[PDB]
């Protein structure tokens, strides 16, 4: 019975989607650097 | 550095890319210049 364990495995998307949540936050706190809310432009240069 | 009008900050190395024959410079994932080409030399070097 426990050896059948390996089988049904070989489930973890409860720990996938902790890693997607915040490498999602990470791309889009990026991308948000990249728009003029307004203004003449985006780069303060 | 300044490149032909591209202005920016970063430590200069050799690069393994390989652009097209008509472009100049590269950027990464999510928008960001990491190679260029010199001019005057026509060598990819990269940008950290």
């Amino acid at each position: 019975a426990i050896g059948k364990i390996q089988d049904s495995l070989s489930a973890l998307g409860k720990l996938q989607d902790v890693v997607n949540h915040n490498a999602q936050a990470l791309n889009t706190l990026v991308k948000q650097l990249s728009s003029k809310f307004g203004a003449i432009s985006s780069v303060l240069n | 550095f300044n490149f032909n009008g591209l202005k920016g900050t970063g430590v200069l190395t050799e690069s393994n890319k390989k652009f097209l024959p008509f472009q100049q410079f590269g950027r990464d994932i999510a928008d960001t210049t990491d190679a260029v080409r010199d001019p005057q030399t026509l060598e990819i070097l990269d940008i950290t």
